[PDB]
């Protein structure tokens, strides 16, 4: 049984020295979070940019596409670019009408 | 039934757009505005809105 | 800058005379703002005309675009688009959106927001913070908790921008928003204060051990998330206050104009407010970096002189800010929480949103009824139910031009106390309303007809109360002005009161939705269905409801009532709060909306290009013009005063004529003159066939079968512009974006059912261990038999 | 609307007779359906015919168009195209398919 | 095995705690769930046009 | 002199976007481009997001 | 053990409960492949065009 | 923006919990110095 | 009724006979509620 306790600890050590471990993850996620985010603060803008240019193309400006938010805090921000996307299609459907 | 017999008779008479009377016209919002704006300094105080420009009373 | 005008411009700029005083004033306003001149009067800065001047009042073009989008919401209010929808709302639509609208979907839809719905309604309400240093404007805040074990307390903003005439706009409110951190405050002590203009809330919890006494305040994170409490310690400063067990000690949370520089307040709570003067009193400072420093006796008494009447006596409580009276939160026996600052009196809690949800899970059509609506709520505290009965003409068979207002006084004449008012009529309109009763005489109705009042001394019909369940009107005076002015005994509640501060969810739930599945409706154009929609609000003919019939036409209560055209359009401008606190203003939009389905059916019945189906559009706009009537001439009246600009400064200008509606006439004549001249949707002519072509034998049937098999789904109006090449290629690219959003929802869905496994598994895992367990003791128990 | 026909027209619009007479008979069907016109039998709206008005029978274009789908199926009907095939059948297609 | 089930109940307890929870996905599938519904009604639009 | 006021309409929209979140605003735009290919360069961006 | 057994069960309750279950896969399968088929009869079609 | 200057730099200089500093710059070593100095350093760093 | 199928079936449960109803109505998927 100490074989077995040995055997758990040199487990639990292989989880702390391979390269995927736990400590990657939360560094990756920490980096691929503020890409992400960022990432959305631009795409946002050339949403509002095509906007911009379909109210003018159309002549209204009242048109009003990209909502906010669409940025969750909480949930990581996960489906925001899926409800851009949304948006966008909703924005060409409106035009091509 | 009709727009006339319900919805109608708010404000009794109405004025055409272009007018210095209108309530969008701009003796409007230069009358609100200074409504607002004539309080923000104390009647002493030399900033006093009266004081500097005795004519727009 | 000191003159507010140039005198280094080109002499070749031509500008108004008045149009250059605005951009003086203007540029004077700026530098207040912008605080370049020493002293600005902090009470008129902090007026609403300035938080505003950012947005709308800084500029000719949009203060008056945004005075027009007032003074006629109904061009521009929509259902899709409205400041201030509740997050119940948000999930609604997104519950809606998931699947294809139509009833079932909206029931599921509304037992959702009912169901959520009920958690809040009824909420015990506890501390309340005021902001502007008048009443008249700035936020006021509340906290809440709620009934269950789990305090969640929440807290509620409110604006009184929005409050007009005894009636928060119902808008004004906020939807309660749950505080994440649970924490135990001792009694009532938590309480609110906006600081560093960010909303705090500070609650005193002492944990025993000879009792404790310190406080932990925390504060907001643009998410709502709260960040983690900081703690004083008054041990020493509340203990030296006189305590008994009735201790609930003062907390005097009162904001500094500038600085950043918070003002607790430790005070005990005496019964009376008047020789409560020159009492003692202990504050503690606190700073924009967090320090804790004692109030001076000289200083805590210089604070007390302008501070006390905000804070309150025995059993009843005020409110804080930076007739000056506060406010008073009051919960009664009849169980109805509510705010009083002025007599004014406005029901925060409602008690029925258990019945709502029951009578709401059974069908939509049973929720939308107009006897959902009529469910009474517990009176506000006290008060006087009676009605009143009026003629509509005084001082002269013409009487006054247009308008009236009803008042009530007070002891020693406090103050008018506008409760109703209204217009001219033929009718006598028989009125009920409620009225307060706090406590020679008790009440009397003041009335002001706009010319002559009587306004005599003593005079009004008078009420008295004191009978101990009997108040009687003894005129003594007048009731020759009006005709019937009747007291309803038994009465002690009233329909659910739409100016309560939950309102809003009644807006959204009644009016708002039924409008967005018709709006969502006509742009797919399935056109009787979006009708039916809206007849869940307004229908000629009326409603023939489980039986017989009934006069009304407006299925949402709050139009049905009013009718009138109040003399003041609010303010705030909210395109929403000028209506709710004007409901002709949904009626009139209801109407447009309508208007927009016959117009709309007229258009799809006109482009079709054949004959008889310009019949059917000829009847659809007949059928529109006998709907507007007559188009009313509005006599455009110059008769103008010149006034001195010092003269209009006094709390007067002509509305404008309101195109949008008109062009509904105009359009009108216009489409038709087109009918009958065969012009086509344009003026462009068209040479159609008497007999039109019959449609292909066998287009009808492809229509027809896929009508058969689902969805209408069809293009009305199209053909569109594109080549099949390029609208082939972009069509496809749209699928194929759909099919992405099909494959990450697909490992969305087994990635949920594979989470819910490995909890119940858990779950079960505990279940199990704790048998186990039992016999493991039990074994325990047979070796002490052994 | 009483007379159901206008008076109002362009004097040079050229209409046949019964044409005329249709567009007339037309508006009061579509009046008694909106039901601008106050007591209509109820037993006769409910009729098939009434149904159809709104798809088919309320344009010599149609009404016609339909009259000749029905009044020769042999040239139309189709295994493929057919109102009213029972899932089964979905299903079948489905399996061959 | 009073452990046993401590040990247990912190597992269940890491399972409310984990970003990725059940809640989450609760909560995505419905966003995503609208988005792609309404993302059909689109797409069958311009399958038709 | 006196600039024509904005649309009813549009200062409306814009109060709402404020309401619900985030400045995010264009300021000096409607950039050069038709929306055409605004639109799909945008989409473009999204896919990448 | 009963409780065993009981766990047992609502375990496999929820197999039969739970919208990813095996019943849809079946469902799945058989659309999608009669959508792969005849995807493929079209392929062949065009590459053979 | 603004206010985030401000916590370096403003006229009328701070209210600081209470009455009123004289001191217009937040960051201290800003706040004294005010003498630019005879030598302009070395090391081509523009920040040191 | 209101233009959409309904089936009502009075199911006593027992406990003396009782007596009531039970109505149900169908979603536009044939899904009833």
């Amino acid at each position: 049984l100490k074989t077995q306790q040995e055997q758990t600890q040199s487990q639990l050590a292989f989880l702390q020295r391979k390269f995927s471990n736990q400590a990657l993850y939360n560094w990756l996620r920490g980096r691929l979070a503020a890409i992400y985010f960022q990432f959305y603060d631009l795409a946002v803008a050339r949403c509002l940019m095509a906007e911009q240019a379909y109210r003018w193309e159309l002549n209204d400006d009242s048109a009003r596409f990209i909502k906010p938010g669409a940025w969750q805090g909480t949930y990581a921000g996960l489906l925001a670019g899926e409800t851009l996307m949304l948006s966008l299609a909703q924005m060409e459907d409106a035009h091509l009408k | 039934i009709g727009y006339n017999n319900q919805f109608s008779g708010r404000a009794s008479q109405y004025v055409a757009p272009g007018t210095v009377s209108s309530m969008f016209s701009p003796a409007a919002y230069l009358t609100e505005l200074y409504r607002e704006a004539r309080n923000l300094h104390a009647s002493d105080s030399v900033y006093y809105l009266d004081t500097r420009r005795p004519d727009l009373k | 800058q000191y003159l507010l005008i140039d005198n280094q411009v080109s002499a070749a700029i031509k500008t108004t005379r008045i149009a250059e005083a605005i951009a003086s004033i203007q540029l004077y306003v700026n530098r207040a703002l912008e605080n370049v001149e020493e002293n600005a009067n902090s009470g008129v800065i902090s007026r609403q005309f300035f938080i505003d001047w950012d947005k709308y009042n800084k500029r000719y073009s949009t203060w008056a675009g945004v005075s027009q989008l007032v003074y006629y919401p109904e061009n521009y209010i929509d259902p899709t688009m409205r400041i201030g929808q509740t997050k119940m709302m948000d999930a609604l639509l997104q519950s809606v959106s998931q699947s294809q609208l139509n009833a079932d979907t909206v029931e599921d839809a509304f037992m959702s927001y009912l169901t959520s719905f009920e958690q809040v309604a009824n909420l015990k309400v506890i501390s309340a913070y005021h902001d502007n240093i008048n009443n008249d404007q700035g936020l006021t805040y509340f906290i809440g908790l709620s009934e269950t074990d789990a305090g969640e307390y929440y807290w509620r903003s409110v604006d009184h921008s929005k409050f007009n005439d005894g009636k928060f706009a119902a808008n004004a409110w906020s939807e309660w928003h749950k505080i994440d951190c649970p924490i135990n405050p001792y009694k009532s002590t938590i309480r609110p204060v906006i600081y560093k203009s960010r909303l705090y809330l500070l609650w005193l919890e002492q944990k025993e051990i000879d009792y404790r006494y310190e406080l932990k305040l925390a504060h907001i994170r643009y998410d709502g998330t709260w960040n983690t409490p900081i703690t004083f310690d008054v041990n020493k400063k509340i203990s030296e206050l006189k305590l008994e067990k009735n201790r609930a000690p003062g907390l005097y949370c009162a904001g500094y104009q500038g600085e950043d520089t918070l003002l607790v307040m430790f005070y005990n709570q005496q019964d009376t407010l008047d020789s409560y003067k020159n009492a003692s009193m202990q504050g503690l400072y606190i700073f924009a970096d967090m320090a804790s420093k004692d109030m001076t006796p000289e200083q805590s008494n210089v604070y007390r002189d302008n501070s006390y009447q905000q804070f309150d006596t025995n059993n009843v409580r005020r409110v804080n800010n930076r007739t000056d009276n506060a406010l008073t939160l009051h919960h009664n026996e009849n169980g109805a929480q509510y705010m009083q600052w002025q007599s004014y009196r406005t029901r925060l809690n409602t008690l029925f949103a258990r019945q709502l949800v029951a009578r709401a899970t059974t069908g939509i059509d049973t929720i939308l009824s107009m006897e959902t609506q009529n469910i009474q709520e517990p009176q506000l505290g006290k008060g006087f139910y009676a009605t009143f009965v009026i003629p509509p003409y005084n001082l002269s068979t013409h009487g006054d031009e247009r308008w009236f207002k009803l008042y009530i006084k007070h002891v020693v004449d406090n103050n008018s106390h506008i409760i109703y008012s209204g217009q001219l009529t033929d009718t006598n309109i028989n009125i009920t309303l409620f009225i307060p009763l706090d406590d020679d005489y008790h009440a009397k109705v003041y009335m002001t007809f706009k010319k002559s009042p009587s306004d005599g001394t003593w005079w009004g019909p008078h009420f008295v109360r004191d009978d101990k369940g009997i108040v009687t009107i003894n005129p003594k005076s007048i009731l020759t002005h009006f005709e019937s002015v009747n007291v309803l005994n038994n009465i002690s509640s009233e329909p659910m009161d739409f100016s309560g501060a939950n309102s809003l969810y009644f807006w959204e739930l009644f009016y708002y939705t039924p409008m967005l599945v018709a709006q969502r409706l006509l742009h797919e154009q399935n056109f009787d269905e979006a009708n039916r929609w809206l007849k869940y609000v307004w229908s000629p003919s009326g409603y023939i409801v489980h039986g017989q019939i009934q006069n009304y036409q407006w299925n949402v209560r709050p139009l049905l009532e009013d009718t009138s055209w109040n003399s003041d359009p609010l303010d705030s401008v909210d395109p929403d709060a000028v209506a709710q606190h004007d409901p002709m203003h949904y009626k009139v939009s209801t109407f447009m909306r309508t208007l927009d389905l016959l117009i709309a059916r007229g258009d799809h019945a006109y482009r079709q290009l054949e004959r008889d189906t310009l019949n059917e559009a000829k009847m659809w706009y007949m059928q529109a013009l006998h709907l507007l009537g007559d188009k009313p001439y509005l006599p455009l009246s110059t008769t103008w005063s010149d006034p001195r600009l010092d003269r209009a400064a006094d709390i007067l200008f002509l509305p404008q004529i309101n195109e949008v509606m008109m062009n509904y006439w105009q359009t009108l004549a216009q489409r038709v003159y087109n009918l009958r001249h065969n012009l086509s949707i344009d003026g462009q002519p068209l040479y159609l066939p008497i007999y039109a072509t019959p449609a292909d034998p066998k287009a009808l049937l492809s229509a027809a079968v896929a009508t058969s098999q689902g969805g209408g789904k069809l293009p009305e109006s199209f053909m569109s512009l594109w080549r099949f090449p390029h609208m082939l290629e972009n069509a496809r690219g749209m699928v194929s974006q759909l099919t992405q959003f099909g494959s990450t929802l697909q490992n969305i869905i087994e990635r949920q059912d594979a989470e819910a496994l490995n909890a119940l598994l858990q779950n079960q895992a505990a279940e199990l261990i704790l048998t186990n367990l039992s016999i493991q003791d039990k074994t325990i128990e047979e070796l002490d038999a052994e």
